[PDB]
């Protein structure tokens, strides 16, 4: 029996073979792009902070060409901080159910918990309704600030709005699928915490661009 | 007389897919013709002669 | 014949079947999102970095006594940041060209095939893969030098790219040794293995901004 | 009696099966059978053959 | 009967938790969701005490 | 017997293996922290040690 | 006869033991250089399809 000499043997291999699979860290490369995002983000918001502080000095010595430029500086700087501590806030609670050690990626593979909270059936529950209405507020209000795609920051209003959308996206076969239902359902807790974090990382540099366009 | 064609067919079989694993596992590159075949072609030729001797299987004394 | 022999067959089906078991849709969707992300960000890193560059030619122009020194550090960083980050992509797009005619569909990708046949041969580095280490270590090497390690000015940032740019060979969950390449690369989807070396891009990037930061104080 | 069609179920759910996992693998979309046929839905239908035949083989 | 029956509940078990686990399905029913890994543990599990049973 | 009992508790274990590397079960007994890894070891082991005796029959 | 049946049995062992060695990433070096689990599975596998193959005939 030439086959079965082969099974008999073979299905340790390919046990083997399911072993390494299972054993490549493949997920923890969401983990360590997330300490990544982190570490940027502490970076980038002293950064902001450092500018935010520049530009108090500047207008408290001139408070003659730009001081409605710091009022505007500090109303974007409480949006941003609003929405990145919602942000943060939605990452705490997913963080806090992955076990007593943060930095095992490997077991941050359930997503059952997030989309539990933002969406039941097919539509948005009332708690993951507020994550999209606080990215469209965020949008719409920043827009509002800035200026809509025209006069000054139009191309950064332009940026802002491909980051922060909230249009239903169709998949490749072609049905068209709501955004929240796009990008965090059936997620890895790690890969949605991965995904907060660099969405984090735009309010840091759209706010950051803000400020670069003030001196 | 017809056990000795599904002997050398299982034998053969059992080679190309015993011969893709070690391609697959070792990431080693034969060259013969063609392309340089990789090892994940050749695990996919190995899979493509399981299946042909899964389905010979069915039908066998 | 035995039932332990029809079961352990069985078993033989279900784990050559397994062999087609790979990241769900959403994680290569991640992956390839966080890969548009991340080249993004880079190129607007890369654009802040050539800034930098210029105020620091704009600098030295007037005060060619103090941050001559400076600019030519800088100068050789952008040099040697540049090369790896151009071999980086060089590799980046070599994995590109062999996931389709469309570059965003995540879904297909999950191969794993091309770049470990170009970085690993049996259980060691093919002459490709231990040329990607050399890179990695002798930017490591090569921008220490021009600091000083450890010690001397730059204090930690010479820590921090101590830290990014190892090669050293690291522990995984179970505990066992793993060679820094085969535990980043070998088995990696494509769209993982390019979000990942766009990631290194991106420490590159980071790093270098990071020196020219500390260039102008 | 019944057993050689156990044995042919078996054999061709087996071979759907490997075809299936390598047209995953692969990401082929055969269309021949209405909609486009892919691995996932050839794999969907030979492991639920293999798991029909093993219940009924369990009585 | 009293090793064929749970020889082949668990096989089939097996088979579907494969299925589940290969292509990520979620088929769920109110209070449980079953997954892939559940239905690959149910069955190998099962597996792992037939053989060691057998074993003796 | 022996040569028929090692048989099942190898495929077991392996299969125990297995199914702890798929789900990541990392349960811990008295020490040390068992792991798939481990299991796997032990079944691989068995299989390779009665592999090489019963090449010799 | 015996021959083929040695060398599967031996094969076997030696082709599962690299796979053990490559499943804890183990380099034991008793003799000459690394051996590594890729030496062991390259023998093992090697000396497995030979033998099927030369047993299809």
């Amino acid at each position: 029996s030439p086959r079965q000499k082969m099974i008999n043997l073979m299905y340790l291999v390919f046990i083997s073979m399911l072993a390494l699979n299972m054993g490549k860290e493949v997920l923890s490369a969401f983990g360590l792009m997330n300490e990544k995002l982190e570490a940027s983000n502490e970076k980038a918001n002293n950064a902001n902070i450092n500018a935010i502080q520049a530009l108090e000095q500047n207008n408290a010595e001139n408070p003659d060409q730009f001081a409605e430029a710091f009022q505007k500086s500090k109303k974007v700087k409480e949006l941003s901080d609003s929405f990145y501590n919602y942000i943060e806030g939605i990452k705490g609670e997913v963080m806090n159910q992955v076990g007593e050690d943060k930095k095992d990626y490997q077991v941050m593979d359930k997503s059952d918990y997030l989309d539990q909270k933002f969406f039941v059936g097919d539509n948005y529950k009332p708690e993951g309704e507020e994550f999209v209405r606080q990215i469209n507020d965020y949008k719409t209000q920043l827009v509002e600030l800035l200026g809509g795609k025209e006069g000054t920051y139009g191309e950064l209003v332009g940026k802002i709005d491909g980051n922060f959308n909230t249009n239903d996206v169709v998949d490749r076969e072609g049905v068209t699928r709501k955004w929240l239902n796009y990008n965090f359902e059936g997620f890895p807790y790690i890969a949605s915490v991965a995904k907060l974090s660099m969405m984090q990382s735009d309010i840091r540099a759209t706010e950051q661009e803000v400020y670069a366009e003030m001196l | 007389t017809t056990k000795k064609i599904f002997q050398m067919a299982y034998g053969i079989g059992a080679s190309i897919v015993i011969l893709g694993a070690l391609f697959k596992i070792l990431h080693w590159e034969i060259d013969f013709g063609g392309f340089k075949l990789g090892g994940g072609f050749l695990l996919a030729f190995g899979l493509i002669t399981e299946a042909i001797i899964f389905f010979i299987s069915a039908f066998e004394p």
